[PDB]
């Protein structure tokens, strides 16, 4: 719903491990898609869905040269201020190899179907920038045997006790709105003075391309987190993990964190009211991913050791625009 | 004088049955707005494209009758906390459909059951419907005074009934309701319809309920003892619980078939009227304070 | 036919063949101004469901959740009203009259099964009661409250008057012997699975039966072996009259399947457009199977 | 975005002059569309777009019998609670003549194209229930020579001075929102203690079917209202006028008000701040109709004799959902 500024792109473009992971996913996919004897007869159709200023385009060029295969590139972007960068790059550098498209992927009628669709639409909680909805509206121009990079992603949650961050969400109260609205929204935050109470467990998972006859991106997941200390719960930390292609992966889960990758900080789903928790009890949290024709949102509640209140019912405090 | 209602899951003709219960002596009716066996699919074909109409028509009754005489009832196959994903999804669609129809009709209240322990997804859907659209329809949560399982007959040879007293296990149903209500952030629109079983539970269970927002109390015909003549009556502990509820001022609802086939059905109702008139009389405090109950005033600052 | 109603209600709930070859169907009106039920006898099955080409018809006061043949003229009916009613066939088999209609259950009666005697029956309801009825006396001999949720299915053993099955939305399957002072005994998995919905006794092994759950899986048990047959709830299961019987399964996915004894599928039909409600095997042509659904279809299948 | 309750339908169905005006529009259109010698060979396709509980369906049946022509009816409704009424009517009364559709007109794929599309999607300010957007999404299944009833509608505005209604909008202040939000939204109100300062003048007009190559329902209109008394402006009254077919019209404009038609009350666009106005000065008001892919809203400002502030910029206080 909003378009990113130029410096935002610039900072998250300066992360090397991410884009080289993407390069290698493309490299392995190109090899497994055309054998050595087709390396000059067969041109692969590549569509960067959500191309930005062109770091995935360049990493596609680099991967095609690592793997000595021919590719036809399409750089689909929706933000026209970023398209100005793409079209200047295409003039003075990429040339005719890259075809720049200034459209939403869900709305773009494509000339030909794609062999591979590359996307970087992932958030701190995997699907919270709505990678699913977009790629489901763009898979209709994917070859019946096509490959999406990434191919799947999973979100993760872990209960945390932090009195500092609880106070900071509390201070985020704003006039002209619900005085408790600030606890009914997630925050991207670099967690520091906090206490993780139980190891992350997976929440919602999405796969691309999704060949189900009725696609439903809504979700409901119930997680039980055994805690072995007394403590007072203040929220849940959110992390994610994604399969780019095969064994090539990216993760901000602290157990399997990709090293030196500052591109994603964790997310934080607070709860209005601190919930005191004893040695040996279990923390049960429920999470819903709800959507309508216009927006998408998360609802969440704690049911054990005591119930909380359903947070963000109806997206009344926080919604992600389509 | 007592406000009284009749519960049914079988209403072939709405005009006829509503007349017959009103002539019995009843002020209102609890019925299903859809046929309780008419299960509906919203996702898979070919059942999802089943041809309409899905239920009877709103024109069979005046705006006034839907507003003062009918009370909705959620179909019993609607189970949003099912363990089966497909079932949960259809039940969410079906709940929204039945609750939005009740809003369409203008129903003063709408019944929903708390018969298991986990009612979290049920609560959420209700919370969403509350917050979606502008209405003041009330919701009566049907929660039993003792749980089915804790009331069953000890006739399962290889799974007997726990004869050990459990203090907090007998308060199971209250926590079903405390959880449901806490999840919905204490909505004024959500109230409790307390179902009363055959054998009452230890006094402490009864005591932990009349702090709660009881708007209806449900009496089945099966709990009524028969007396000398042939009329339905109630034990003394059951009668005491009744006296409590009429003091807390609630709407009584009679469910179940006629089990005293020698006398008609208005006899249960007449028993209720009887106790109402024959209650401990109101004193000067109770007569005078009446009408000020639970009314909050800022305190007087006469300086 | 005289006393027949002009229209039969759209939702066909039950269908059962009589030994001679007549088809009894029971239909309920689940939508629209009037919510009633009806019972019909078709001495020609390929004529169903025409109201004009039937041997006898009548209309009950309320919907028909389930019925079964009591002999060759009696018809047991599970009414939404909370009543079990017995309707009997005319001498000429052209009329249907209510013999008794007893209002004992406090909620929709959903299952009826007749015991091996034929003088006794058992009913399950949504009120969580199971009742044992004397069809002769017209009263309830015993009223059992063993389950903790609505009773979904009861299936009387084919050979013992004292023994019958029941399953409920409380994840319980009970085996009953009226001769024990604790009649019911709980069968099932070590761990809580999916709710059981349908029960069918085996017509040749007195201790073996099959049950289907709300997830679409059918299972074979002996007082293991299971297959995922349907995508949705298994509403009924019926054994063929063969020397070695075939198992028919019905689901809310509008499909029918016919399985052997290792529960390997052999026949598959999707002719139905709404929930496939009941299935009955022909007593004359053993490879012929009739099915009724909520789409007002009476469909006849040629089974290998 | 919201579905009407049953009693709402019931009250606005009990207005006779409206539905008989509609009957006669249908009658005149049927005559001018098939001559006396085709009265039995030619069946007209009629689509009620926004059918309700069936008052327009019945008035279509009555008009077809007045005009002795054959029609094929479709009753398209989006609210499924109202569809329950339509489908029971179609069972026991209309029969096969009426085909009931439970869909949004913008989203419905139709079997055949229509000769006539009847709609009753009009508000107190004509387009404020979004008749334009809906009928533009439904005209693709209209015959290339097809007739929309209504065929056009015009909204009207007139400056008013009312100290009563100004105080009442003031009292409409609600917590958890902008303390001035209440003046940035229109109100349906039966104006009574008020002073109309200048005769209504037309604001926005829409025509159906709109055969422009690029349809743009956005608008900008500037009106100048000469006042011949001293007074203090508190808002603008809104009225509307619509051409059903030819000389058949409906109006709530007080000059040409359809008599005994209580179906539409006027609307009221308040201004935050009373604007004092002298004998002989002119009141200049600007009005914008703005939309995005998701909602539609009105912005408005006074520029003479002194500027006001642009009210409801960006739909921040009031928007009509698509
Ligand atoms: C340079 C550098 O050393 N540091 C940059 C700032 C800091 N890190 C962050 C991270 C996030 C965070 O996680 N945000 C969520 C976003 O969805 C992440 N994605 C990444 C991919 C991408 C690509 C292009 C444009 C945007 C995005 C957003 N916020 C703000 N500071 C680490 C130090
Ligand atoms: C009976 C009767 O004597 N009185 C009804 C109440 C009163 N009048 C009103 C009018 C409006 C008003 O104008 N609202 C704006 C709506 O868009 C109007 N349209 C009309 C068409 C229609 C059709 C079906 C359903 C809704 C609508 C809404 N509000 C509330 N009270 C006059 C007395
Ligand atoms: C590079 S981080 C995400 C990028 O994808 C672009 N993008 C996100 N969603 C879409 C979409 N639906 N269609 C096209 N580009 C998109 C964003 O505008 C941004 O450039
Ligand atoms: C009778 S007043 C307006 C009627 O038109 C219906 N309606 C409004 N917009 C649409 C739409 N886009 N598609 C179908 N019906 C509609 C409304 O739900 C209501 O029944």
């Amino acid at each position: 719903m909003d378009n990113l500024e130029s410096q935002t792109y610039e900072v998250f473009e300066k992360d090397p491990i991410k884009y080289s992971q993407y390069q290698q996913a493309i490299y392995k996919c190109l090899l497994d898609r055309v054998p050595e004897e087709e390396k000059d007869t067969n041109v692969q159709v590549l569509m960067v869905l959500g191309a930005g200023r062109g770091p995935l385009v360049n990493a596609s060029l680099r991967a095609a040269k690592q793997a000595d295969r021919r590719i036809k590139l399409y750089a689909v972007e929706k933000n026209p201020n970023a398209v100005v960068t793409l079209e200047n790059w295409q003039f003075e550098e990429w040339g005719s190899q890259v075809t720049v498209v200034s459209s939403d992927m869900r709305e773009w009628v494509a000339p030909e179907k794609a062999d591979i669709i590359v996307s970087e639409l992932l958030g701190s909680f995997a699907d919270n920038e709505l990678s699913p909805e977009c790629l489901d509206g763009a898979q209709h121009f994917l070859k019946d045997d096509g490959v999406s990079i990434p191919g799947e992603y999973t979100s993760f949650l872990a209960p945390i006790s932090s009195s500092k961050l609880y106070n900071e969400v509390r201070a985020c109260r704003e006039k002209d709105r619900d005085p408790e609205a600030q606890f009914e929204m997630p925050y991207v935050v670099r967690l520091h003075n906090f206490h993780q109470l139980s190891a992350p467990q997976p929440c919602f998972t999405f796969s691309h391309p999704n060949r189900d006859p009725m696609i439903d991106n809504n979700r409901y997941c119930t997680l039980e987190f055994p805690v072995e200390v007394n403590t007072v719960l203040h929220g849940f930390a959110g992390y994610f993990e994604t399969v780019l292609y095969q064994d090539i992966t990216l993760s901000i889960r602290p157990e399997t964190h990709s090293p030196g990758m500052f591109s994603w900080f964790p997310i934080l789903f607070p709860i209005k009211q601190p919930i005191t928790v004893r040695e040996g009890q279990t923390i049960c949290v429920r999470f819903w991913r709800c959507s309508n024709s216009k927006k998408v949102w998360y609802e969440w509640a704690v049911t054990a050791p005591v119930c909380s209140a359903i947070h963000n019912p109806t997206g009344r405090s926080y919604t992600i625009g389509l | 004088r007592v406000s009284s209602g009749r519960d049914l899951n079988c209403v072939p003709e709405i005009a006829d049955t509503l007349g017959a219960v009103a002539k019995q002596g009843f002020d209102f009716l609890c019925m299903p707005v859809f046929h309780p066996r008419f299960k509906r699919e919203f996702i898979q074909e070919p059942a999802k494209n089943r041809p309409g109409p899905q239920t009877r028509s709103d024109l069979l009754l005046s705006g006034r009758d839907w507003n003062t005489l009918i009370v909705g009832k959620l179909s019993p196959w609607i189970r949003p906390d099912s363990k089966v994903e497909k079932i949960r999804r259809n039940s969410e669609a079906a709940m929204l459909q039945e609750l939005n129809f009740g809003a369409y009709l203008g129903l003063p209240a709408f019944l929903l059951p708390l018969n298991q322990e986990d009612n979290t997804n049920l609560a959420r859907v209700l919370t969403n419907h509350i917050h979606t659209g502008h209405h003041s329809s009330m919701f009566w949560m049907r929660v039993p005074l003792v749980a089915p399982e804790d009331l069953r007959d000890d006739i399962i040879e290889n799974a007997p009934t726990t004869h050990t007293e459990e203090y907090s296990g007998e308060e199971k149903t209250w926590m079903w309701w405390h959880n449901f209500r806490t999840l919905c952030d204490y909505s004024k629109r959500i109230a409790v319809a307390l179902e009363i079983g055959a054998d009452l539970p230890s006094n402490h269970v009864i005591d932990r309920w009349l702090g709660e927002p009881i708007k209806a109390a449900i009496l089945p015909t099966s709990i009524f003892l028969t007396n000398k003549k042939g009329f339905p009556v109630l034990s003394k502990m059951h009668q005491r619980l009744i006296f409590r509820l009429l003091k807390l001022e609630v709407q009584f609802i009679i469910t179940g078939t006629n089990h005293h086939s020698e006398k008609e059905f208005c006899s249960y109702l007449q028993y209720l009227e009887y106790l109402s008139q024959n209650r401990p009389p109101p004193n000067a405090y109770e007569l005078f304070a009446k009408g000020y109950e639970d009314y909050l005033q800022s305190p007087l600052q006469p300086l | 036919p005289p006393n027949a109603p002009a229209c039969m209600e759209r939702q066909l709930e039950a269908a059962r063949y009589r030994s001679d070859g007549a088809l009894l169907l029971g239909a309920s009106s689940l939508s629209g101004r009037c919510w009633a039920g009806s019972l019909w006898l078709f001495k020609d099955p390929c004529a169903a469901p025409n109201e004009g080409f039937c041997s006898a018809g009548v209309q009950t006061e309320a919907g028909v959740a389930d019925l079964t043949w009591v002999g060759e003229r009696g018809i047991l009916v599970a009414s939404d009203s909370g009543a079990v009613e017995l309707w009997e066939l005319d001498e000429n088999e052209t009329l249907i009259v209510s013999k008794f209609c007893k209002y004992e259950h406090d909620d929709i009666v959903s299952t009826v099964s007749v015991l091996s005697s034929g003088t006794q029956a058992v009913s399950g309801s949504k009120d969580i009661c199971i009742k044992v009825w004397d069809l002769a006396q017209q009263v309830v001999l015993s009223s059992y409250r063993a389950h903790a949720a609505q009773v979904t299915c009861v299936a009387a053993s084919p050979h013992k008057d004292s023994v019958f099955l029941s399953c409920s939305e409380d994840n319980r399957i009970l085996l009953w012997d009226t001769r024990c002072p604790k009649p019911a005994s709980q069968i099932g998995c070590s761990a809580p699975g999916y709710l059981p919905t349908s029960l069918a006794w085996h017509p040749q092994q007195s201790e073996v039966f099959v049950f289907g759950d709300e997830n679409g899986t059918v299972s074979l048990v002996d007082t293991v072996l299971s297959s995922a047959v349907h995508s949705q709830c298994v509403t009924g299961l019926v054994f063929s009259p063969h020397s070695v019987p075939f198992l028919a399964s019905l689901s809310e996915d509008c499909s029918l399947a016919v399985l052997d004894s290792s529960l390997s599928e052999l026949f598959r039909s999707q002719a139905h457009r709404d929930f496939v409600r009941d299935a009955t095997w022909s007593p004359l042509n053993h490879s012929l199977l009739t099915t009724v659904g909520w789409d007002h279809q009476v469909v006849h299948h040629v089974v290998p």
